[PDB]
Order: C-alpha cells, then sequence, then structure tokens
C-alpha cells in the first residue's frame, strides 16, 4: 500500500493526492 | 518538491501538507 510504495520508493504528487479526501 | 522517500511516519506528514483544508485522515 501507499505507506510501503512511498518508504522504498520516490512517491509522485499524482500518488499522494489519492489519499486526499 | 514531493522529491524523497516518505519513511518512518513522514507521509502523514506529507499528506497533511499536500492535502491541505480537505484533509486525509479516516473519512
Amino acid at each position: 500500500g501507499i505507506v510501503e510504495q512511498c518508504c522504498t520508493s520516490i512517491c509522485s504528487l499524482y500518488q499522494l493526492e489519492n489519499y486526499c479526501n | 518538491f514531493v522529491n524523497q522517500h516518505l519513511c518512518g511516519s513522514h507521509l502523514v506528514e506529507a499528506l497533511y501538507l499536500v492535502c491541505g483544508e480537505r484533509g486525509f485522515f479516516x473519512x
């Protein structure tokens, strides 16, 4: 999931914004 | 500026900032 993804790789803003409400 | 690995509990810090007023936590 996102916690693992963004620690082991550089997340993009796209990827982060998928988790905004 | 999204330029780094986010480990520890830095992902929620990043979400807190980037999601701004709309938020992210829970529902």
